[PDB]
């Protein structure tokens, strides 16, 4: 609630569930905010970035970081896994120097 | 036919259904909430304004002396003095030169305006829900006021609408409100008869026109010192005025869920929480047979311009080929998208456009006309414009706010991660066998 | 002074107990429930009784149509046929061979002896407990009407009492009651609104003499085949009537713990239940110092014929060498015994007697006069009467109800048993010894 003199604008937060606002003896006005983020849905996938960090910054954000978190222990496990592999292949040909790998 | 479903609480925006009782055709059912009615059980404690203050006369007498007996008159206070000389107009007003007993008297009552500028205190239970309901089906219409109880019928006979108990109970108002003018606080006021000088309640009754009336306001009765006749006295401010320095903004502009109080029976009419439960006994007269209903041979929906708003944004055109020409319930079989209308008139071959409001940035979703099954898919462009006057039909879902094509990147990289999971395991059961081998 | 105790909710039963302050001479104070009032709070549904189901002179309309529209009565229900010819007693009654109509009507009312045979259906909530107390402490009186919430002050003269919040709610009252001339039913009656044919509650109102009167009997008309003008109709009985014969016991004769159900504002009294606890301002001036206070050189207590019954069996003489004489007094600190009277007349050197009444075989407790105290002990042999008309005026306890030669030979087998076992630990801490030797 705000008494005011003037030529002054007041910024106002509306969200998905709605905003009220009175001023003066004015009827209430309802006001709802509608999911008109910058960005676009359908296309590259950076302006799916934008558009879902302006609609669920928090949200995204931990999405993101999961993929990232997949990718980076996929990538790492199937490395060790081939690794203990190319080592499990190798070392029974590198205990026997003269022997002739096929 | 018993049909269970569950309904919004939000004022506005029918609920679509269709009842599908399996002999007979499918049948359209919206409800819509045209009014909700929170009205707690109040019980009145008192009622306080700005009191009086009332100084008798002083009574003197001389070469003697006074005591009062108590008094029921809110906030009594006797002083005597013994040492007084009035001079009214005229001189001295008894005949005695030292010894003078003069009995100061105060005591409250209520203004004379307390008919219009008093505050009543109340103290509330648990609220129920009353809601009005418009519930069509077919061609017909049931206009109702239901209890949110659970068990309590509408009064509309006919049609048996038990609307249960709501998920989540709000209660606008706190365990103590105050009443004044149509104007609605939550204050913690003193209990009756525990007042305190000062603060609000300084003086309770039980009505304005109450004998029984009861302050204790501060008052202290002063020694005259003047020639002239006094009751010099201090008094405690005004605890209704103090309240109306600090009394805050009403709960007309404070509650949650945008709902409005009003004060005749106390109620909170509008308020836009929870869900209800609600079942419909529809009667079997409602219901035709799938004979006389129009059957589609070929249906097939193209959407264009969808546009995921609280608007219906966006048109759907079914071409249908029916043999024969008749009315045809039309349904979306998805929480996410809605459609404004229920019912279409179907001719032999054509096509009927819809109007659809949505959620979701892509309009896959199952439409039926005369039953049936048609899957519609496009991807709807976000909106436009930032912020509409009228409330969202529907309710965002994890599943669908999430884009086809956004969800065609994260399985692929998931995916993507679990094949090299596949493989690295691969390879390491072919290394279990080479060492098997070894 | 704030003294804080524990009360049963038994009518009659005083409980007694000594205020020891210790600049003070001990005070007596017994309470005792002289009456309790368990009153819920009553939401009033609706009024039934049997019903009139009176029918209108019937209208014919002879070459011509009779349609009927809707009403406001109570369950109306309107016919029309079409091939009727009524007879009179003078005839033909109009002037058509075939084409004639008549309006058959049906409705429901309230029958005339509605005033007093009539049941009321409530839906009652969480009962407050208001208890009457009389409290004595030291010589003087006083009598209380306060509530059990815990919240809100009893005050008599110089007198503020807090009763705390019971252990355990009852309420005898099921969620939905019936009365009917003062006869309370745990009946779970159908909501406002549904009206079951052939049940308790096929008529429904506001109050007897409301016209918003609903009503679902199954009444069918019948097309006349006679040459009388006659409305046919076939109705189901009144469910008033089956409720009559299938009520049951009312809860005057049902409700637990014994006590009665009263219909004008509808509560329960003297109902023994849960403990009280109770917090009790005591005035300063009813303490005496103990300077004036008789103290006892020497007290000695010996109990003769004692016997554990409800009565007030058993009798106990002190011997005391006191100091002074005057008013004491006597109490008996344990919770098996209590003493019929908490005052006595001391002297110099001397010998009282009392009464008491034990729930224990061994009057094993502590007896104090003028502060002191003292144990003697001798044994109670059980009551040879069956049944009593008084309650016990004790509860019983676990450690009191097993008699003393009982705990002794109950103890003794138990030491035996750890005796073997304090031999076993010894003889294996003797191997151990040895087993270090060797
Ligand atoms: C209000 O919002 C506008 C939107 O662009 C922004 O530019 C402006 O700085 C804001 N004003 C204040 C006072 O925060
Ligand atoms: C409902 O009534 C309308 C009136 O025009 C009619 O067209 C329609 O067919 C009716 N509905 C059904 C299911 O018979
Ligand atoms: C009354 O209330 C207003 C509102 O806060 C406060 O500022 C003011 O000091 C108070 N007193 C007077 C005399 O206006
Ligand atoms: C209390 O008052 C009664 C009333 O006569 C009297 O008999 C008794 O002695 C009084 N008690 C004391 C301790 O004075
Ligand atoms: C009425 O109630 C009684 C009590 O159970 C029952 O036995 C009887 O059959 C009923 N009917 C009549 C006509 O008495």
């Amino acid at each position: 609630a705000e008494w005011i003199t003037g030529t002054t604008s007041r910024n106002f937060s509306v969200g998905r569930e709605g905003l009220e606002y009175v001023w003066g003896n004015h009827e209430p006005v309802r006001v709802w905010a509608q999911e008109s983020a910058p960005g676009d849905p359908h296309g590259w996938p950076h302006e799916i970035i934008i558009h879902y960090y302006h609609r669920h910054p928090v949200y995204t954000v931990i999405v993101l970081c999961g993929v990232a978190l997949a990718i980076l222990v996929g990538t790492a496990s199937s490395a060790a896994c081939i690794a203990k592999a190319r080592r499990d292949c190798l070392t029974p040909y590198a205990l026997a120097p003269n022997a002739t790998v096929p | 036919f018993e049909h269970a479903t569950t309904v919004p609480n939000v004022p506005g925006i029918p609920y679509k259904a269709l009842v599908e009782r399996a002999g007979y055709a499918p049948l359209n059912l919206e409800i819509t909430v045209v009014s909700s009615e929170l009205t707690p059980s109040t019980n009145k404690e008192y009622v306080t304004c700005k009191f009086h203050t009332v100084i008798p006369s002083p009574q003197v007498k001389c070469c003697g002396s006074l005591e009062c007996k108590a008094s029921s008159k809110a906030d009594y206070t006797c002083r005597v003095f013994g040492g007084v000389y009035p001079f009214m107009w005229g001189g001295a007003q008894c005949f005695c030169d030292s010894e003078n007993t003069q009995l100061s008297e105060a005591y409250v009552e209520f203004a004379p305006d307390c008919t219009i500028d008093h505050a009543v205190a109340l103290k509330v239970h648990t609220a129920a829900l009353k809601v009005g309901l418009r519930i069509v089906y077919g061609n017909t219409t049931a206009h109702l006021d239901t209890f949110v109880n659970g068990v309590t019928p509408g009064s509309s006979r006919d049609l048996k609408v038990i609307a249960g108990p709501i998920s989540a109970a709000f209660s606008p108002f706190d365990h103590k409100v105050v009443i004044r003018k149509g104007l609605v606080y939550n204050y913690d006021f003193p209990e009756y008869g525990a007042m305190k000088p000062g603060a609000f309640g300084d003086i309770q009754a039980s009505s304005l026109d109450a004998t029984d009336i009861v302050a204790r306001t501060d008052i202290r009765l002063l020694k005259p010192s003047v020639k002239n006749i006094h009751v010099p006295y201090t008094q405690a401010v005004s605890g209704y005025e103090m309240w109306k320095n600090n009394s805050g903004r009403p709960l007309q502009e404070t509650a949650p869920f945008g709902c409005k109080i009003e004060v005749e029976p106390l109620r909170a009419s509008n308020c836009a929480y929870g869900h209800i439960p609600i079942s419909i006994d529809i009667p079997d007269a409602a219901f035709v047979r799938s004979s006389e209903s129009p059957t589609i041979l070929e249906v097939s929906c193209t959407v264009a311009d969808c546009i995921y708003s609280a608007d219906f944004g966006g048109s759907l055109t079914l071409q249908y080929k029916a043999d024969r020409e008749g009315h045809c319930p039309v349904h979306s079989h998805s929480t996410t998208a809605v459609l404004k209308e229920a019912t279409t008139h179907v001719t032999a071959t054509g096509s009927i456009t819809l109007h659809f409001s949505t959620s979701s940035p892509q309009a896959n979703f199952i439409v039926s006309l005369c039953g049936k099954k048609t899957t519609c898919n496009a991807e709807c462009k976000p909106p436009a414009d930032h912020i509409i006057g009228e409330p969202h039909k529907v309710d965002q879902e994890f599943q669908a706010a999430v884009s086809k094509t956004s969800w065609n990147w994260l399985l692929a990289l998931f995916g993507g991660a679990s094949s090299l999971i596949v493989v690295g395991l691969i390879v390491l059961v072919c290394s279990s066998m080479l060492i098997n081998t070894r």
